[PDB]
RNA sequence: CCUUCUCAAACAUUCUGUUUGGUAGUGAGUGAUACUCUUUGGAGUUAACUUGAAAUUGCUGGCCUUUAGGCGAACAAUGUUCUUAAA
């Protein structure tokens, strides 16, 4: 997680005031008298699911504290269905920093520049390896058996 | 069942004996630390291993850094089966060159040279060329 | 609060965006209700200019900034300036806490101690929060009585620093003042030119000097990067002289106090 | 391959527009007065201060 | 130095002994198969006992990269040219002016790329590596030049032609276009490098066989080999094709005759340095 | 319905560089930043000759 | 508990450290036996950084000069070596946010290109060195009776007359002039006024203070610049600024 | 979870030219043609090619100074030491 978001944190996407001056910028200088694309994480959960369908993203990370939490149920499956790298990472707060926002229930990575395409997919190896290979058996179980002491002491026990 | 011994691999640059050696002595006492390194310069083959005393550490070691991502690379670290001791792990350093020779006296060095020169010319006959002096 | 989650969300843009559009209180209305009239200005200016040349000699530490410790000295620095360039100085008394200077402002008897110009040690035990407060209302009242008195007297406010006698000694005698006696201390010295030896303090004897109408020439001053041709006088404070050159009058610091 | 065969529209490749708009839109504001330069701004905030 | 007839005879047995008598694309054996090269010993290393990471310039009659980039249409790998350059003289020069300037003599620097483009994008080993084998020649800032090693790697230095070359680019200590322009003209079509070896033989790359004409060829040689007989204490001189036995072209033996207390202590500038920075002198001398 | 000042400066460049050439003008990276077809380069470079000659 | 990216980290830069050290010192060494034949650059440069920067690249004289050198933390996840340590002990420079009076001369020359990361140094003016002996003044004197290591500051006079009165030093002033003069006493009172305490231009980690120290770490990018290559110039610097700052 | 030697001279005016010096690399693995020396043990060189920053253990090279350093530096030389990059 403190891996992801140093690739993350590089692509946030520019602010209201920052926009609104580089804009003003080039106003100023087409008032007296050939660029790349940019480079941003993608945001929203309509965006970020029409780009997942499509296979346009590279690795999706997704809240895990969503409140209507049927707004992300179908997120992991979809992403494992369409071959997407997905993470769940932990805080929709932290994810809006990264964006600009207070809150965002999801993050995304579509083009990245090509001195971070190296770390991007090493990025998605590690995710691999830690996340889906790890949980992918027990991700299917039931959970939430937790047993208190009061309750462990009269019934494992007898 | 398992050994005390953890190979690790796919290490950083400057991570070597004495790092190795001092980050896993924090999982429990070590008793060697070896790393594979080039004999011609010393130079890190990016894996080594290493034993711990208790051979209950050994599993704690490797669960914890078995995909860990350290300077853009992800930690290989696993427990060896029972026995598979670990061996002829030398640290090598860079080897310098030495300039000595010239035993030969300089009469018969430079009479050589006549007869490599003959010797040479006569070889490339046999070779579909023909070269003259 | 704001600039606190502006940091914290690792915004750093924002943060200093935020920070160029603030303004602080100003506290000149009050300092015109506490005091209705210059006069009772220049009644409060005793423990102003107290508070304001202790700060004056301080070192810059974690709570007092030096930004903080360069305004006092440059205020005492311009009110030393103004009372040398109109001999204004009444009485003098050196004691072993610092020197006392009382000078004579529109007809208003001012007082102020100066400490000598030595290391300090700083207490723990003392709470700067409250030094802080009391030195930013002195600071701004010194700053509107100074202006008042440089611009009734007809001078040039704020005055000039001279950048490359501020190098050498930088003290009041930095400060040039610019334009658009009635007392006999105001006139002694008239005709002297003392020679300042290194032994004594020049910060507290070229004022006394200058504000009683003579000239000096500092021998501290000639240690950077003349040849006493009109010096009259000499103070001293070595236990025994060297040259003892025919004409001048040699002097302990106390003649002049 | 995706779900879907929508084609692949053309502001995808190309600059901006919405923006090229606002662009223009703050020209033509900075050539009638409304916004005043940074440069010119700039200037203003080193002048009265003191 | 060396006779012209025997320079002449020798490349014409090359010509003749390099082609005697399925597949689409020509194998690395058969591709570079004509390649020429002329091998000179010295006794004792050339460049003594360190590593010489730069690249001796040696003049040539004929242009070497001309009919190399003429040739290179018919290839699979085009012949680019990068151009690296200093931070600050990256934004002086544009693709423009050096097309203005470079066009009207056949010569184009197909990449410009700065130091800090080595440590961004190219970092990866195997992204380095992809951009850096796809040139034929490199010319480097003459201020860069010394610590592009560790930015370029050491994959890139084991050849002749992925190592770069110092040309100057300022005039009176300042970027001047003028001065670029002609170094790489100069190196382009008046020049050839050859990597210098702390060991005893050293190999030089003429070109391919099918570049040049066998007396283009022979005016070389008879120049690189007058070149290096000056500079050096060159031994033995041969030539050959890649795979091919070695030709001899000069032999010379005359060569092998060179093969057989109180305050003041004495103390080190080191030491003599740091006794003046403390009065305790307490130096354990003896 | 007249043009504007930077579309007359845009088709400038493009006439002075390339002419009639609507093929290349087509295939300019530099001069048809917004990637337009053949057709509207040829259209609106024919209303600018118009009104200039 | 030591992640193993902090040991990684201290290993490759103390490395690189090291091998810079190791550069400046063979280029010495060639220099000083006048062996100047496949070295770099023969000539002892000195680079003048004065704020709309500028900057002066000018050979250094033999002439003597005054120098104040400043203790500023060095270069991040390096441990020190063996060499810079030993010729900041000796400069009694250990402790950051710390100055100390040098005369600059034609052997303390290399030793400036040792320990470069680790100081800022520049020329001091007259009023810069009466301000800082007068407002941190430090001494090594004798307690009640026993404890010697008090460290006191020089209030008085009489303890100045009482050390260096047989010199000829009597009072605070005339060590300031001992040292704006370079005099025949300069090493004398130099080793007893010890290292000067200095004020750290930001202190505090409130938004207020943290946003001061990002300001400020990024001017320092820009004013204090190392080459870490064997021919750098020695940096010098507006020292009265920054005193300045830290006064 | 650090970030890489980004140049110096000497001569001469053809908005610049000539000469000299400065460059130590990720590891592993294919692969010839040839050269020099040799204590005949291999030491230094010579085309070309593959690759996620890839990895499963090559007995111990030699000389010098020691209590790890130099051979790219010899009356020469060695990080776990800065701590407001704090909590």
């Amino acid at each position: 997680a403190a891996e992801t978001f140093k690739l993350f944190n590089k692509y946030r996407p520019e602010t209201a005031a920052e926009k609104k001056e580089r804009l003003t910028k080039e106003a100023a200088a087409v008032a007296e008298g050939a660029s790349p694309k940019p480079y941003a994480v993608k945001y929203g959960l309509n965006h970020v699911v029409a780009l997942i369908e499509n296979k346009k993203a590279k690795l999706v990370l997704i809240a895990n504290d969503v409140d209507p939490i049927e707004l992300v149920v179908f997120l992991p499956a979809l992403c494992k269905k369409m071959g997407v790298p997905y993470a769940i990472v932990k805080g929709k707060a932290r994810l809006g920093t990264l964006v600009n926002q207070k809150t965002s229930a999801v993050a995304a990575l579509t083009e990245v520049r090509a001195e971070d395409e190296a770390a991007l997919a090493k990025l998605v190896s590690t995710i691999d390896a830690n996340f889906a290979d790890k949980y992918d058996e027990v991700k299917k179980h039931w959970g939430g058996g937790i047993l208190g002491n009061k309750a462990q002491a009269k019934m494992d026990k007898r | 069942e398992y050994s005390g011994i953890i190979y690790v691999s796919r290490l950083p640059h400057g991570f070597h004996e004495k790092e190795l050696s001092k980050y896993f002595a924090q999982f429990g006492d070590l008793k060697e630390v070896r790393l594979a390194r080039n004999k011609k310069t010393g130079n890190s083959r990016h894996y080594g291993f290493l034993e711990f005393v208790n051979k209950e550490d050994a599993m704690i070691a490797q669960e914890s850094m078995n995909n860990y991502l350290l300077m853009g690379h992800l930690l290989q670290v696993r427990v060896l089966p029972k026995g598979a001791k670990i061996e002829k792990l030398y640290k090598y350093k860079k080897r310098v060159l030495v300039e000595k020779g010239i035993t030969k006296p300089v009469k018969q060095l430079k009479d050589n040279m006549k007869q490599k020169h003959e010797e040479r010319i006569k070889k490339l006959a046999k070779s579909g060329i023909e070269f003259k002096w | 609060r704001k600039l606190t989650r502006a940091l914290g969300r690792g915004e750093v843009s924002s943060a200093k965006r935020l920070e160029e559009n603030r303004d602080s209180y100003t506290l000149d209305h009050i300092i015109k209700e506490r005091y209705p009239s210059f006069p009772d200005a220049i009644r409060d200016i005793d423990d102003a200019l107290n508070m304001l040349f202790l700060f004056s000699n301080l070192p810059s530490t974690n709570q007092v900034s030096s930004k903080i410790i360069n305004d006092a000295q440059k205020i005492c620095n311009q009110w030393l300036a103004y009372v040398a360039k109109e001999r204004l100085v009444r009485k003098v008394f050196v004691s072993i806490k610092g020197v006392y200077y009382q000078a004579n402002i529109k007809g208003e008897e001012v007082r102020w101690l100066v400490p000598f110009k030595f290391p300090e040690n700083i207490p723990s035990d003392v709470d700067f929060r409250i030094m802080l407060t009391f030195l930013e209302f002195y600071s701004t009242l010194l700053h509107f009585v100074l202006y008042k008195l440089y611009t009734d007297s007809g001078l040039i406010y704020p005055p000039k620093l001279d950048l490359k006698k501020d190098k050498i000694i930088s003290g009041l005698s930095s400060y040039i003042l610019e334009s658009r006696y009635d007392s006999p201390v105001a006139s002694l010295f008239s005709a002297f030119v003392f020679y300042v030896s290194r032994e004594v303090p020049i910060d507290i004897l070229e004022f006394l000097i200058l504000s009683c109408g003579g000239n000096v020439i500092s021998e501290a001053a000639m240690d950077q990067i003349i040849d006493m041709s009109k010096v009259t006088h000499q103070i001293v404070d070595r236990p025994v002289l060297k040259n003892k050159v025919a004409g001048r009058t040699y002097i302990q610091p106390q003649w002049i106090f | 391959m995706p779900l879907t065969a929508v084609p692949e529209p053309k502001r995808r490749f190309v600059p901006s527009k919405n923006e090229a708009k606002r662009v223009m839109k703050i020209v033509r504001a900075i050539r009638e007065g409304r916004i005043i330069p940074p440069k010119k701004l700039k200037e203003m905030k080193e002048k009265e201060k003191i | 130095a060396i006779p012209r007839e025997r320079v002449i005879k020798a490349v014409n047995e090359l010509i003749k002994f390099t082609s005697k008598p399925k597949n689409l694309l020509e194998d690395d054996e058969e591709e570079l198969k004509k390649d020429l090269q002329l091998i000179v010993v010295n006794n004792k290393s050339f460049t003594g006992t360190s590593k010489s990471f730069k690249l001796k310039l040696l003049n040539v009659k004929h242009s070497f990269y001309k009919p190399w980039k003429e040739a290179s249409a018919t290839a699979v790998k085009d012949f680019k040219v990068l151009l690296i350059l200093k931070d600050s003289d990256i934004k002086k020069v544009s693709e423009d002016d050096l097309f203005d300037q470079l066009d009207s003599e056949g010569i184009k620097v197909d990449e410009i790329i700065c130091g800090k483009d080595l440590k961004t994008v190219y970092k990866a080993y195997e992204a380095r590596n992809a951009f850096i084998s796809q040139f034929s020649l490199i010319l480097a800032d003459d201020s860069i030049v010394t610590s592009l090693p560790k930015l370029m790697g050491g994959k890139a230095y084991n050849k002749v032609e992925t190592t770069p070359i110092s040309i100057r680019t300022h005039a009176n200590k300042e970027f001047s276009l003028t001065t670029l322009t002609n170094n790489i003209k100069k190196v382009y079509m008046n020049q050839l490098p050859v990597k210098l070896p702390r060991g005893t033989t050293l190999n030089v790359h003429l070109g391919n066989l099918e570049w040049l004409r066998p007396e283009e060829f022979v005016d070389n040689v008879e120049l690189i080999s007058e070149q290096l007989i000056k500079a050096y204490q060159i031994r033995s001189i041969f030539i050959k094709t890649n795979r091919s036995p070695v030709l001899p072209l000069y032999y010379n033996q005359d060569v092998l005759d060179e093969l057989e207390d109180g305050v003041q202590v004495h103390l080190s500038t080191f030491n003599k340095g740091l006794m003046e920075i403390a009065n305790p002198s307490e130096l354990g001398s003896i | 319905r007249s043009q504007s000042e930077r579309e007359e400066e845009w088709l400038e460049k493009l006439y002075k560089k390339h002419g009639d050439d609507y093929k290349k003008m087509f295939f300019d990276k530099k001069l048809n930043i917004y990637q337009q077809s053949e057709g509207d380069l040829k259209r609106r470079l024919l209303r600018w000759k118009k009104r200039n000659g | 508990f030591v992640r193993a990216e902090s040991i990684v980290a201290k290993t490759l830069a103390t490395s690189r450290e090291k091998e810079r050290i190791k550069r400046v010192s063979i280029l010495e060494d060639k220099k000083a036996k006048n062996e100047t034949q496949h070295i770099a650059s023969g000539k002892d440069f000195i680079l003048k950084i004065t704020e709309g920067l500028i900057r002066e690249k000018t050979t250094y004289d033999g002439k003597p000069a005054l120098l104040f050198i400043v203790r500023v933390r060095g270069p991040l996840a390096v441990n020190i070596p063996n060499k810079a340590f030993k010729i900041l002990s000796l400069l009694r420079l250990v402790e950051t946010n710390t100055g100390v009076f040098v005369k600059l001369t034609k052997n303390v020359y290399p030793l400036l290109k040792v320990i470069a990361p680790y100081v800022v140094i520049g020329k001091p003016s007259l009023s810069s060195i009466r301000s800082l002996i007068q407002k941190r003044g430090r001494i090594i004197y004798k307690g009640e009776n026993e404890a010697e290591p008090h460290e006191i500051v020089l209030n008085d006079n009489n303890i100045v007359e009482e050390q260096l009165g047989d010199h000829g030093i009597i009072c605070v002033e005339d060590i300031i002039h001992e040292i704006a003069t370079m005099g025949e006493s300069f090493s004398v009172c130099n080793f007893f006024l010890q290292p000067f305490k200095l004020n750290r231009e930001v202190s505090g980690f409130g938004s207020l203070n943290r946003l001061r120290k990002i300001k400020q770490r990024e001017a320092e990018s820009r004013t204090r610049q190392f080459s870490n290559a064997a021919t750098a110039p020695v940096i010098e610097v507006d020292i009265d600024s920054l005193l300045a700052k830290l006064n």
